[PDB]
């Protein structure tokens, strides 16, 4: 039934169709993190006792800590919360390298202008934010908490009469320092499971690996540009990564005209991830294995045939012909003395059918 | 004071494992064979340092960095010593012979890369490599300019260059290669190879910069520079080009001038009523034609459609070899720098254009020339003088055709997004692309299946050789099959040995196997050894084959008795071809390469599809785990987008290059499959279709997806001047050859065939008489014995 | 039916093409509606024009496959009727000596019909049929002579030779209007001594 | 002025694909302008993007 819906008929001629795909499923999720569990000092940057002007921000360096910013987003408190390139949902599971903190106090309406791509002189003389900008600025009510907070106008500081908090990231190569809240799980090999190391989510197979990795190498990967190994984050054993089994189904099927039968083949599989034959082309199924040599019937691949013979499907290895030995020697010679005529007929394409499109119209 | 560098200074770029690839990486790099100075002294930092130290006795100890050094900056400062690594700025941290460093300061963090290696009593630098491994990588962010080292050591200055870094079997660099160093290098780079084969490779695109800014408005003004290559403001006229002086005469109420392809080719000056004609700044490219690089290194430079005046403006000084030297050479290609010309014709070795090779000939050089289309001949042409052969030759060619390609089927959902239902919905609404994708896939690969069937299956039986090979002397050996040894001949063999899953992308077996087209090709060879032609027309009929040799010097035109004959001397000449095709083929790999050059573009175009997967396409990344892990699902949909028709567009681009290359192929098969038909299952009497020479017959042998025919021809070897005449008076009756010409050496005609002297006394049954002899012209006086 | 399969395979190719083509012009490509009308209808003009751009960048990609494809097809169509034209000029006006390039056999001639899109070659071959075992010899020695057989082969009935054509057992008595001379008996292998009527 | 027409339809045909593709750089393809130039020294280099 599946042939008959993607052929898009009621009755298939015999032969062998290519209906979908098949697709090993992970068996469970893991998680391993690294047995960290020191705080990030989020407080001593969200309340402090006085925050910088504009053009002298403070920085502090936040790594080597488990970071919590579901308390940070949950906070009523913060008047303005929007993050570019990254989500506060998924901030939890993110874990990431050097996370900054950048601490100034700035108007109302200069809000706005802390965002990547605005102009303005507060952005082009005090703080700019990169186009490519990861992480984001958090900012509150202050009003309530002074003539210190100066702002400069020329490239000169013009002072006059919001506390903001800046987070930066980058999540492209580097180990991973500042995790979120995320639980270690333990460890299976030799099974297609959905694996999270230090960030970067997969699915495959982990198993053990003879690589020489480096003391200082963080993960393996191939010509493609593929992560084929990592290190385990809480111990120095090296995993491999092989993708679960896929592959193409084929179904070889005598004609719904002649029966119901069907043979799977399910093309690149071993037999075992998977009346079961294993062929050069995949793992055959529900066709039988026979010795004899036949004619072709429905190709398979590597010199297999299959056929509806009895009745079932057989599988057999093509016959390239019937034998012969010439009778060959040095004074024997083999004469006709009659003839036949034969006609042969042969087609050949000469034209197909003009077509037209306009292409304004079709549009 | 300085010495030479050699090829030190490389460290690992990143943590990143690798093995056995060859990795091109852009960073901050010490070039090679760069003038480091020898040596307490404060030094600058610029982008980089390479440190370097054969102390003997570690007199050296630590290392201070800073701006000013004292007060008013900060400024890091190590004393590693024999007991603890100390580091100290804010910051601190605790943790004969040749120490190497490499201080750096990418934005944020203080990375060092160290090396300890031992070395020979030598004075500099010295040679091999070796590669240095991160040690340390401070998270400071400070500025530094100078620094200061608290007896011999060198310094070094690191650039951003491009290398190609060669990984070991185990995560080691065994040797590196700079792009900039020469154009051997820039080659090497360009073609990911540490080796060469010799040939002209389009490397780089050479280009003129503009000088200078013009800028003019009618009455910011700027003077007007012409005859150079400038960049112009022109009422709003953004271009770059050459300003030369016009004589067109544009109308007053006219600015502007286009050209055909509306292309602003003219000016006119504001303030003046001057014409300026804009040309564009010289362009072109830059190929580097090399021998092998198991022959020599040398190089020749090739800058395509420039003149050889303009080349040496818009490097290391191993480049500046290539840019003069007077050996400068101008030809209508382009121009040369690094070639001699000799006027000498000779075969074309490497083509450069209109008329012009290039080779490696003795000291040896690259030498260019004009190729020499042949050597010259004047046939001795009279109205009364043939040349007659009178021997022969057996020739064996071998024509090598393709058949087939490997059959790839794409996995299109998969290799789009990939496990991600997300992105499966939103390729869902692009409609049936993927679906015709695979369905020209699976077409191309049953078409291969149609070409080698139809190529190979043409015979009807599986014809056995008998066990008593008495072939008339000729010796088969080496193309039967061998049962005591696959099943393949030697050539076979010889073929096969010279000739050499993720991401959506499966390979699937071809319908017949290796073992079954040897024996298609072993039954073509025993029916048409046993048989000759007739087994291609009815059932295969017996016949000897110093028989079938006689019938098909009879249909090339020459007598059956030449071959009984010269039954022994045809068979010694035919095994020895068959030998020298032997000999050839072990030894030279050439000229397999009509199959490896389709292997290797099969292979190239899955590469490259493969590595299109790594593309941004101006998302967030390129990854659709990390957009999804990373982004809510609202604001996915524009990265995971992106990433879909980048995708959907390089999937394209490869199935309609394979649809094209399918095409080709498959001419190729019909070919091959006409070539079978008619050279190997009877004899062709269509000129230079089956080998030079007369076909006299052909043997089919397998190749990886391909076909090789060996040609055995006829060529006429040993000529010999006679005088001939058209016809012969007798009794006043014209007498014509009934087949052949008339002959005579000085005092006697005869009567012989054409492509063999062979003299026969001239009679009535030799010819025959038409007409008078007062019509024909050239006509000569004689008797015919009856 | 399936004797004719190739210009059937074309005419289904071409349909199912247009089929294809057709069916593309109800996909969003990304937009929220796959037709112009309702998009203008719910959209205002400044920011329907984004939906608009997705649609157009749709179509024109289906089309350009669409075009693509078909140049391809009918660069394989052009060979295909070269090549008919070919056969029609070398086997029907005329009888071909090129091996199996009209039907299996020794050609005799052949005869065109026409067909949907295409063209019908009958090709009339001459195949032997009932082949016999003699025993044969390169040439014949008679008195000094080594007599070779001007057109055909020598074979024997087991006692007496004769002289016959290649593809049909015609024996006749060996002559010397069959044979020619050609030097003596011992350079040639395989010699027979036998007599020539003359 | 007939007879030599295969190699006329040649050189045209690769004649006018050049054409098209050098006249195919003045089209907009839904952007502001055709110039890069005023592409760039007309919007912010965010937006110019
Ligand atoms: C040669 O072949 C033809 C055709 O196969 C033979 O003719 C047949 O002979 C049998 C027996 O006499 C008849 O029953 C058939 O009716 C004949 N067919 C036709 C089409 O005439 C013929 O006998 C064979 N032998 C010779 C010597 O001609
Ligand atoms: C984390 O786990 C590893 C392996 O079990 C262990 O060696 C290490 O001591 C653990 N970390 C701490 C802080 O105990
Ligand atoms: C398939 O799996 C079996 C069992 O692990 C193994 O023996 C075999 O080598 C694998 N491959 C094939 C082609 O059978
Ligand atoms: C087929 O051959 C295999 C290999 O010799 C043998 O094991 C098997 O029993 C055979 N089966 C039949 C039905 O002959
Ligand atoms: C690792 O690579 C080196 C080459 O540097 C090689 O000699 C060695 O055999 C490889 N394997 C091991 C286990 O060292
Ligand atoms: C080199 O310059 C001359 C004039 O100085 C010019 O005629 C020639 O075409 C130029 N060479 C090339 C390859 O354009
Ligand atoms: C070829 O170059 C040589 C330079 O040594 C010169 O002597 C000779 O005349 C040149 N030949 C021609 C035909 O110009
Ligand atoms: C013909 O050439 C062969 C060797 O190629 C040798 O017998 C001799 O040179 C020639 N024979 C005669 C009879 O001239
Ligand atoms: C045929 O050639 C092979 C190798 O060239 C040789 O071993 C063999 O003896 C030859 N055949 C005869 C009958 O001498
Ligand atoms: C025939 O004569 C011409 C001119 O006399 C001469 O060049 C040629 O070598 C002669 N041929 C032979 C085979 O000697
Ligand atoms: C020409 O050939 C004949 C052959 O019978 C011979 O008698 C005669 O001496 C030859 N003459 C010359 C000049 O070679
Ligand atoms: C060949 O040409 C020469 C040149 O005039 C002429 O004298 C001679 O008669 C010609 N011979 C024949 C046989 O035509
Ligand atoms: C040939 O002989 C005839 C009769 O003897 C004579 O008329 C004629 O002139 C001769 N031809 C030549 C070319 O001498
Ligand atoms: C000819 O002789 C061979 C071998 O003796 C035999 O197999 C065959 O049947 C005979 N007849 C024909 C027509 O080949
Ligand atoms: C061979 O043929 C001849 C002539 O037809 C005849 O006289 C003779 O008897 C035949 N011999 C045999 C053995 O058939
Ligand atoms: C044919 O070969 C055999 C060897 O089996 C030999 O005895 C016989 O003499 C050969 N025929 C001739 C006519 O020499
Ligand atoms: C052929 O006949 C000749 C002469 O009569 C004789 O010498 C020779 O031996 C004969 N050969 C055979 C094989 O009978």
């Amino acid at each position: 039934s599946e042939t008959k819906c993607t052929l898009k008929s009621f009755t298939v001629e015999k032969g062998i169709y290519q209906t979908s795909n098949f697709r090993v499923q992970p068996t469970e999720s893991i998680v391993r993190f690294p047995n960290i569990t020191n705080l990030c000092p989020f407080g001593e940057v969200f309340n402090a006792t006085r925050f910088a002007s504009v053009y002298a921000w403070n920085r502090k360096r936040i790594s080597n800590c488990v970071a919590d910013y579901s308390v940070l987003y949950n906070s009523a408190s913060f008047s303005t919360f929007k993050c570019y390139g990254v989500s506060p949902t998924k901030l939890n599971d993110l874990c990431f390298t050097n996370v900054y903190a950048d601490s100034f106090v700035i108007r109302g309406d200069e809000v706005r202008q802390i965002a990547p791509g605005q102009t303005g002189n507060i952005a082009d003389y005090n703080y700019k934010l990169p186009d490519d900008f990861t992480g984001c600025v958090i900012a509150w009510n202050s009003n309530n908490l002074n003539y210190n907070y100066l702002y400069r106008l020329f490239r000169p500081l013009q002072s006059y009469g919001y506390r903001v908090v800046v987070l930066s990231f980058e999540l492209l190569h580097a180990p991973a320092t500042v995790c979120g809240p995320k639980k270690s799980t333990n460890l299976v090999k030799n099974k297609c499971v959905n694996f999270n190391f230090n960030g970067l989510t997969g699915t495959g197979v982990l198993t053990e690996s003879n690589k020489k990795f480096l003391p200082f190498q963080q993960f393996g990967r191939d010509i493609a540009d593929t992560t084929d190994a990592v290190r385990d984050p809480q111990t120095l054993e090296i995993l491999d990564i092989t993708p679960c089994s896929f592959g193409g189904v084929s179904v070889i099927t005598p004609g719904t005209n002649t029966s119901n039968q069907v043979a799977v083949l399910y093309q690149g599989v071993n037999c075992t991830e998977v009346n079961v034959f294993q062929t050069r082309a995949g793992c055959l199924i529900g066709a039988e294995h026979v010795n004899n040599s036949y004619e072709c019937d429905i190709p398979i691949g590597a010199g297999i045939c299959a056929s509806y013979q009895t009745q079932s499907i057989i599988a057999y290895t093509m016959s390239l012909g019937v034998e012969n030995s010439v009778a060959y020697s040095n004074n024997s010679i083999a004469i006709p003395t009659n003839f036949t005529i034969s006609v042969t007929t042969e087609i050949l394409p000469v034209s197909m059918t003009k077509t037209s499109v306009d292409c304004t119209m079709y549009i | 004071a300085y010495t030479n560098s050699f090829t030190r200074g490389v460290y690992y770029p990143d943590k990143v494992f690798r093995s056995s690839v060859l990795h091109s990486t852009q960073d901050l790099f010490l070039p090679f064979f760069s003038n480091v100075t020898w040596f307490n002294p404060v030094l600058p930092f610029n982008d980089g340092v390479y440190f370097a130290s054969t102390e003997k006795s570690n007199i050296i100890r630590g290392w201070i960095f800073g701006t000013t050094l004292d007060s008013k900056t900060q400024s890091l400062l190590i004393v590693n010593n024999a007991t603890n690594v100390v580091i100290k700025v804010t910051f601190e941290y605790v943790s004969k012979n040749l120490r190497e460093f490499v201080f750096k300061n990418i934005d944020g963090y203080f990375k060092i890369y160290s090396k300890h290696t031992p070395i020979n009593l030598v004075r500099g630098l010295p040679q091999g490599f070796s590669a240095l491994e991160p040690l340390v990588d401070l998270p400071i962010g400070i500025n530094i300019t100078r620094f200061q080292t608290l007896a011999a050591y060198y310094v070094g200055y690191l650039q951003p260059r491009t290398f190609l870094l060669k990984y070991n079997e185990n995560g080691t660099i065994t040797d590196a290669v700079d792009c900039a160093l020469d154009p051997l290098s820039e080659t090497k780079c360009t073609l990911k190879s540490f080796t060469v084969e010799k040939g002209i490779y389009q490397t780089s695109n050479f280009r003129v910069q503009p000088t200078e800014s013009i800028v003019r408005f009618p009455n910011k003004s700027t003077n007007l520079v012409k005859n150079k290559c400038v960049n112009f403001n022109f009422n709003g006229l953004t271009g770059t080009g050459v300003l030369t002086e016009s004589n067109k005469k544009f109308l007053p109420f006219q600015q502007f001038g286009r050209d055909i392809a509306d292309t602003t080719d003219a000016v006119r000056d504001p303030q003046t009523l001057e014409i300026l004609d804009i040309t564009p700044c010289s362009f072109g490219g830059v190929s580097v034609i090399t021998p092998g690089t198991n022959t020599s290194n040398q190089v020749a430079v090739l800058y395509q459609g420039v003149n050889c005046t303009e080349v040496p403006v818009a490097l290391t000084p191993t480049w500046r070899v290539y840019s003069t030297g007077s050996n400068v050479f101008q030809t209508r290609a382009g121009c040369l720098i690094g070639a001699e010309h000799v006027n000498n014709s000779y075969e074309c070795d490497i083509p450069i254009g209109a008329g012009i090779c290039a080779s490696y000939q003795t000291s040896q050089s690259i030498i260019a020339y004009t190729m020499s289309l042949g050597v010259e001949n004047s046939v001795a042409y009279s109205n009364n003088s043939i040349a007659i052969p009178t021997n022969f030759t057996i020739s064996v060619t071998t024509e090598i055709l393709p058949v087939s390609m490997t059959k790839t089927s794409v996995d299109c959902t998969m290799y789009i997004c990939g496990d991600s239902t997300e992105c499966s919905n939103l390729l869902l609404q692009y409609g049936s692309f993927c679906t015709q994708l695979n369905r020209a896939l699976t077409g191309i690969a049953v078409e291969q299946d149609k070409n080698t069937q139809e190529v190979f299956a043409q015979v009807k039986q599986i014809y056995k050789t008998p066990p008593i090979k008495d072939f008339g002397g000729f010796n088969f050996s080496q193309i039967l099959p061998d049962p005591s040894k696959s099943k393949r001949s030697f050539i076979e063999d010889l073929l096969f040995n010279k000739v050499t899953k993720f991401n959506g992308l499966t390979v699937l077996p071809p319908l017949l196997t290796d073992e079954m087209i040897a024996q298609y090709t072993s039954a073509l060879l025993a029916g048409t050894i046993t048989s000759g032609w007739t087994f291609g027309a009815g059932a295969a009929l017996q016949i000897p084959f110093a028989m079938q040799m006689a019938y098909r010097f009879n249909g090339i035109g020459v007598t059956q008795n030449v071959l009984y004959e010269n039954q022994k001397l045809i068979a010694n000449q035919f095994n020895s071809a068959i030998g020298k095709i032997q000999d050839s083929l072990s030894s030279t790999a050439s000229a397999l390469g009509k199959l490896q050059d389709v292997v290797n573009q099969n292979a190239q175009a899955l590469n490259t599809l493969v590595k299109q997967l790594s593309s941004n396409f101006g998302a967030i990344s390129s990854v659709l785990n990390d957009i999804l892990s990373r982004l809510d699902p609202p604001e996915a949909e524009v990265q995971i987008d992106r990433l879909i028709t980048g995708r959907l567009q390089s999937l394209q681009t490869y199935v309609t290059q394979q649809l094209i290359r399918a095409a080709e192929i498959r001419a190729s098969a019909n070919l091959a499959a006409t070539k079978m038909s008619e050279c190997v299952l009877g004899q062709s009497k269509r000129v230079d279709f089956c080998g030079k020479g007369y076909h006299l017959m052909s043997f089919p042998q397998s190749a990886p997806h391909g076909v090789v025919f060996l040609h055995v021809t006829y060529v006429p070897a040993q000529e010999k001047n006679f005088t001939t005449a058209p016809a012969i008076c007798h009794d006043g009756k014209a007498h014509f050859p009934r087949e052949g010409v008339f002959v005579s050496n000085g005092t006697h005609w005869f009567v012989t065939q054409r492509n063999f002297y062979e003299p026969q006394i001239i009679t009535t049954d030799n010819t025959f008489v038409s007409g008078n002899c007062d019509v024909v012209i050239g006509i000569v006086n004689n008797t015919v014995y009856d």
